[PDB]
């Protein structure tokens, strides 16, 4: 799958990077585990947040398109686009009204961190809607 | 082609009618939640003037639209200056859309396509986005219903609205509605071909109905899009600043206003950080790092630092950003910190934000500090509010005094605010010092507490002090005047030195303290180290561009390069050996040395020398230039100059004499300034009709045979040539000699 | 020769007359401090038996002595075991002495002379002190009044009491009263010459009227001067111990009693320190350094020390001497102290000395504990008294309970004995781990505090853990199991790993956190580094005592030395080119390589080889053998065996054939196991009347000419011999060959 | 004088020790000072006590006989034995009685620090008498 493609291009990168090689080690040990690939993936992404060297950040972005976060934020925006008028409570609609403005802002300012916080909050609110 | 700003429209389409006077939307068009609208609203409601949207489009629950061409059939470009999720258009969840059919779209300068869930909406896969959008990573198109140029199938928005594929030669600059390219400054379309004034969108800038490469002020550059007069720049500014002749919304980093010119600032910018809640508590480095650069502020601050050793370097880089604090600042329970000074600019707590109790500063449980500020050369002041210091008696009121005095806060506190007691009631005085280059005397006197017993000696701390950016103990004297010497120092090295008493801790009457003085002290200079990189490079036969580099140990203010050289008497082995074997065996290698105090030059062009001559070099490094000098042991090299292709030659032809028995005796002369030294002479000779033969003559052979001698020669006219060989190599042959044998 | 203990005559002359029973004074004699004495008390008193005083003499303020000769005419020796300020005596301000006149004084084994201000005392500079005192340069003879042999003045104590002349051959051992030397074991004088039993004093040991170089037990060695039975040794012991068969007052360091034998102890000795008032307080290392060695104690002590980082190594080196404390130990204002475990041996506070209120311990202001005691095994009991632990809530009651139980103070304490707190109130656990040689995985759970918000992540601290004689943070997880991996550990290296949670401090009852667990984990072994010191030493022509040394990186429990070698075929050039230019040009220098897993042997003997033959060696050093093996890239060397100067011979005589024109061909053969190889041959030939001459035949000359072909041989009986030259050298000549030409 | 010969042999010692050469510089410094030789002498002795390396101690002993202290020790003996019977107050006589035992025990212990303290006590007692 495209995750296997990620792994193979990571073979490529590790051939151009030691850290990618360590990630491949992580990958094979996880294969030994064979548990939820996405869970281990997200953990490793957070591990990149941890090590967070410039090279680590680059590798993360490569495996973590970041614009990945952009698409996910777009989906959350569709969620809120439903919620702000079709939510089950006026309070939810008002919070979504705040949040659409907040998202327009974040989009202009286009900060990965601001957008992460916004989307997490959007999920929190959409809990009430769904 | 007019221009108007782009806004959003929620459930009220009435504002769409305002687009009739617009050809460009300086922004986007966002239409959302139209439970009010119907097909009658949008089936042919059209604004053909509109030809481009800078940012993007949006269309959600837009109940009634039939074809996207209807509203803006002429719409051609989307600059995508800002793009919702990097997208250009939202078409989602409208069953009325039968098609898009926009028969004028040419290019999307930035972004991809979104369409989804729009029932009845056909002709989506038929679009060849490869030529339209600069970004086609994911033209999101799902859950919808879906003659003309074909690419791999016909490409078209509708079977009639054929895709407006311009000829490839038109580039992104676009083509007219008939398919004829536009000018390079144009983008997308133009009313007439190849005319910068007839474009619809500009590659560089739209200026007064015409595209221009650059914007002429007061019509400065506008966001790589158009030109706006300086009055409108100010209008945007006030409700935007000139940079690179561009009225950008704000100046770049390191810039400051010049009434609306973006003149560079001092680099750092006085950013007015209106603090979150006007506040931020500080205990750990991460907090400050997060807020680095708040050269200006609005709020107070709270401090609970966790420092307990020599590690403050991590900290002030984030600190000191302002000369004042409008509100208060609070600190409590801070760790074993010693210095309360590392805050660069800070000078005045305006205290406008009052700490509880109408205070404007607080300090308690910070029973740690022993350094606060250099008010001696630093200015303090405080505006208003009570200030709290109590329960921090590590340093007692001694310097508090100074603090409230310089703050001018005598009337703003009481002793209630203030209170291990490292508060030196005395400051010892140095008496005498004497200096070597590395070992320096000290002297003082039998100081004693009235209970002289209390004295336990003296604790020194020092350090090398090359610059003024900002470690042993002693015992008591007897009843008598002590002193001190060290060695660890180095020549001409400044050091800061300072002592405090080693004393008894008399508990309840724990003696409050006997400090000492401070002194920046530099040792004596001394003879430096050898100067390195000695390379006697030759620029010319008799010229040597010598070069060195400073020593490892200047050991004083450097004064001169005491250079020294001398010509070398060439080796006697060359005068003793003989090398005349076919396949030449040529060898290979008082006195006041002439000198100079070469100063500021790490090199020298030495003249009067001899090409390829042995020379011994000498250079003492001297940070003194008097007759007596701190001079290092010299650097040296047995330099040899560069040769000449004249000093290994033989002047004139070979002198000769002959005998009746076919015996030839030869003689010749050599230059007296050879390439170092001529050691042998290549010899060649020939008789007419025969072939030339080679021979060697060494200096010993030269002496024994007055040069060269030949025997058993064939009768007839004869010739001889000889070439002198120096240690630099062979020179020029003799003039062809001739004689009869 | 009687003997008496060293005794004092001070403030009273009543004890003088007991000296009559004395010939040897085991100690000193001290006369002073009674002004009442007059000449009537000493002018005639005499103790002729007196011979020797071990330590010294004295006379001042006991006035009256007229001549030292009368009192002790036979006084001869002073061992000077201990001396009066290194003086054997002092006579001062004695206006009564007319002379010392001691005509038997001969030797002072140690010390110098001091006699000052003694009026009427003559014949002091006349004394031949050089042959008497072992130290005369320290003599102090000033301000006094001052027929016999003269040495440079007449040497004598009086004009009649001449120098007791002993020939130089007598040495310090002395000579009889008649001047005849004594036995080597004697000292000073002897009743008869050359008899160890007739000595007056003994060089080594007095033994029952005789002198012996050694003391036979039970009459052990006594203070290097006599012998005493074990009975008297015990008598001295009970108001003294046998060491090296010597009854010394006490055994030296590292010794213990064995009832009176000086049995060695464990080195440290149980010294019972009755401290100053049985007390001490501690704030600086100097105190403990002063108080080193108190493996036993009598007192109590106090503690107050600083601290700023992991810097306590300086401390316990002086600490933990006893297993208990008779009284109390006190700690106050040691804010930074990390533990109370710094005392090795201590096991119980006897608390016999009680703090006020019958207390036996106190604790205050030490809010810096990471550890306290190895309670796991530290059975640190407490005997009696109450205790105090306030202002130390940094560590909480949860372990104060533990201290109480192990102290057994459950029935001796109250909450009044006890007081930022960092007492992690939960336990963190590890879910999974994986190990490489350098990179090691970790896992654990998505833990949350009940106020899950409070969590800020996790602070790991590890170290390498080869022995247990005694570092990064994380953020919170979410909904699951976190983990960790590092990069650069070393193979097969154990590490102690443990974590504490990063959490927000809540100033109410704080979320103290879930303390993680400690793990001592070793990384994977890996391929080692190359084994070094590869030396292929040749024990014989075909034998090589190879030797290496371990690699730089074992990278695991080493397993074997997989050696690999081969016999290298000699270079082609040596097999092709001719080398018979006079002034010899002799040169100089599947695939199963034979192998072996040499184990535990850093060297090897290799057989089946060839003298001076080339061999390419190899060794894949391995810490794994049976499966695929973790082995370094092998070490290597192109070893060459030691040569044999026999495998360069030419077997048999010189095969030859003759021609009528004085030309003779030569053929021969070479050994088939040469020194690497044979490149050329040396040919020697002679005729009668002539002399032998040499020629060379290369391999190519050998092949073309089938050896050698001598030409122009002198007519007559002719002989030839040949010797082959190998790269190692030359061997045996051919058997003589003869022929006629 | 023994001071001058001390310097002269310290020439040799410094030729055998850099620190002795340092002391020779110090001696030059004092020469410039030209003040009480014994003053700087005792100061430098205490300076040796300060640096107090094994070599420093050896040098100190060489220039400071230490047994020097034993010479003042027998002088203090003279002082004490004078005072014990001629001291102006019985308290001084009893202090001398303590100090004679202290002298004997320090002689056995033969430590020069105990003896330094003892001779300081003897100096105080002698000053009390005179």
């Amino acid at each position: 799958s495209k995750l296997e493609e990620i792994e193979e291009l990571l073979k490529e990168l590790s051939k151009t990077n030691p850290l990618a090689k360590d990630i491949l080690w992580v990958i094979e040990v996880r294969t030994e585990d064979g548990h939820d690939p996405k869970s281990e993936l997200v953990f490793i992404r957070q591990y990149l947040k941890t090590l967070n060297t410039p090279e680590a950040r680059e590798i993360l972005k490569i495996v973590a398109p970041g614009s990945e976060v952009k698409k996910e934020a777009f989906k959350a925006f569709m969620d809120l686009m439903d919620a702000l008028f079709l939510a089950k409570d006026p309070e939810i609609k008002k919070k979504a009204e705040e949040l659409i403005k907040k998202l327009e802002e974040a989009d202009e300012k286009n900060n990965e961190e601001e957008l992460k916080k916004v989307v997490e909050e959007a999920k929190k609110v959409y809990k009430s809607v769904k | 082609g007019e221009v108007c700003p782009g806004m959003d429209i929620r459930n009220n389409l009435t504002r769409l009618h305002e687009l009739e006077n617009c050809s460009v939307i300086e922004g986007h068009l966002q239409i959302l939640l139209m439970f009010k609208t119907r097909p009658e609203d949008f089936r042919d409601l059209s604004f053909p003037k509109l030809i481009m949207i800078t940012d993007y489009l949006l269309l959600f629950r837009v109940y009634g639209l039939e074809s996207l061409k209807d509203l803006f059939p002429n719409l051609t470009v989307i600059r995508g200056s800002r793009l919702f999720f990097n997208y250009a258009l939202v078409i989602f969840e409208m069953v009325h859309l039968k098609e898009l059919g926009l028969y004028n779209l040419m290019n999307i300068t930035r972004g991809s396509v979104r369409i989804e869930k729009n029932n009845e909406l056909c002709y989506l896969a038929t679009i060849d986005w490869s030529r339209i959008l600069d970004s086609v990573e994911d033209n999101y198109i799902v859950l919808n219903k879906d003659n003309c140029p074909a690419t791999v199938v016909e490409r078209c928005w509708t079977h009639s609205h054929c895709q407006k594929v311009c000829p490839t030669i038109c580039k992104s600059h676009g083509c007219t509605a008939e398919g004829l390219c536009c000018h390079s400054e144009c983008l997308g379309n133009c009313s007439q071909p190849d005319d910068p004034t007839k474009c619809v969108a500009c590659r560089n800038f739209y200026l007064d109905g015409r595209c221009v490469e650059t914007c002429p002020p007061p019509y400065y550059h506008f966001q790589d899009w158009r030109c706006v007069n300086f009055s409108f720049c100010q209008d945007l500014h006030h409700k935007y600043v000139i940079h690179n002749n561009k009225c950008i919304p704000e100046c770049p980093s390191g810039y400051t206003m010049n009434s609306l010119l973006c003149t560079p600032c001092l680099g750092p910018c006085p950013k007015v950080c209106h603090l979150l809640e006007g506040e931020k508590t500080i205990d750990s480095v991460t907090s400050a790092q997060e807020l680095r650069g708040c050269t200006v502020i609005n709020g107070s601050l709270i401090i609970n630092i966790r420092g307990g050793n020599n590690l403050a370097a991590e900290l002030e880089a984030n600190l000191g950003l302002i000369e004042e604090i409008s509100g208060y600042l609070k600190i409590r329970r801070s760790y074993a910190l010693v210095s309360l000074s590392f805050f660069r600019k800070l000078r005045l707590i305006r205290g406008e934000t009052l700490e509880i109790g109408n205070y404007s500063f607080y300090a308690l449980d910070n029973q740690n500090l022993r350094q606060l500020w250099d008010w001696s050369k630093h200015n303090l002041t405080i505006t208003q509010g009570k200030l709290f210091f109590h329960y921090n008696p590590k340093l007692c009121l001694s310097e508090i005094h100074k603090m409230e005095e310089v703050s001018g806060t005598k009337g703003r506190q009481e002793r209630n605010d203030i209170a291990q007691a490292s508060c030196e009631n005395e400051l010892l005085k140095f008496s005498y010092i004497r200096t070597s280059f590395d070992k320096i005397l000290l002297r003082w006197e039998p100081y004693w507490p009235p209970d002289f017993r209390d004295l336990l000696g003296f604790m020194l701390f020092y350090k090398e002090a090359p610059y003024q950016n900002v470690v042993v103990d002693i015992d008591p004297p007897l009843r008598n005047h002590p002193g001190w010497l060290m060695r660890g120092l180095k020549p001409w090295t400044q050091y800061a030195i300072f002592v405090k008493t080693l004393v008894t801790f008399s508990d309840e009457r724990r003696t409050y303290g006997a400090k000492s003085d401070i002194i920046y002290v530099q040792t004596d200079a001394t003879n430096p180290s050898v100067p390195l990189d000695p390379i006697s490079v030759s620029n010319s036969s008799s010229q040597i561009i010598l070069k060195w580099k400073p020593p490892s140990d200047p050991n004083g203010n450097i004064t001169h390069y005491l250079v020294f050289w001398e010509r070398q008497a060439e080796d006697s082995e060359l005068f003793e050996l003989d090398y005349c074997l076919k396949g030449l065996k040529l060898p290979s290698r008082e006195e006041h040395r002439p000198f100079e105090k070469v100063v500021n030059k790490e090199s020298l062009v030495i003249s009067g020398l001899r090409h390829f001559t042995g020379y011994r070099i000498e250079l003492q490094a001297c940070n003194q230039d008097t007759p007596e000098e701190r001079c290092s042991v010299a650097a040296y090299v047995s330099a040899r100059t560069m040769p000449e292709a004249k000093a290994d030659d033989i002047v004139g032809p070979v002198t000769h004499e002959i005998f009746e028995n076919n015996v030839v005796h030869l003689m010749w002369q050599e230059p007296k300034e050879p390439n170092g030294l001529i050691v042998l002479y290549e010899v060649s000779y020939r008789r007419y009709g025969d072939e030339e033969l080679h021979l060697c003559v060494s200096r010993k052979h030269f002496a024994l045979e007055r040069g060269c001698r030949l025997r058993g020669l064939s009768p007839g006219n004869y010739s001889v040539r000889i070439r002198a060989t120096s240690l630099a190599g062979n020179g020029s042959w003799t003039e062809p000699t001739y004689f009869y044998v």
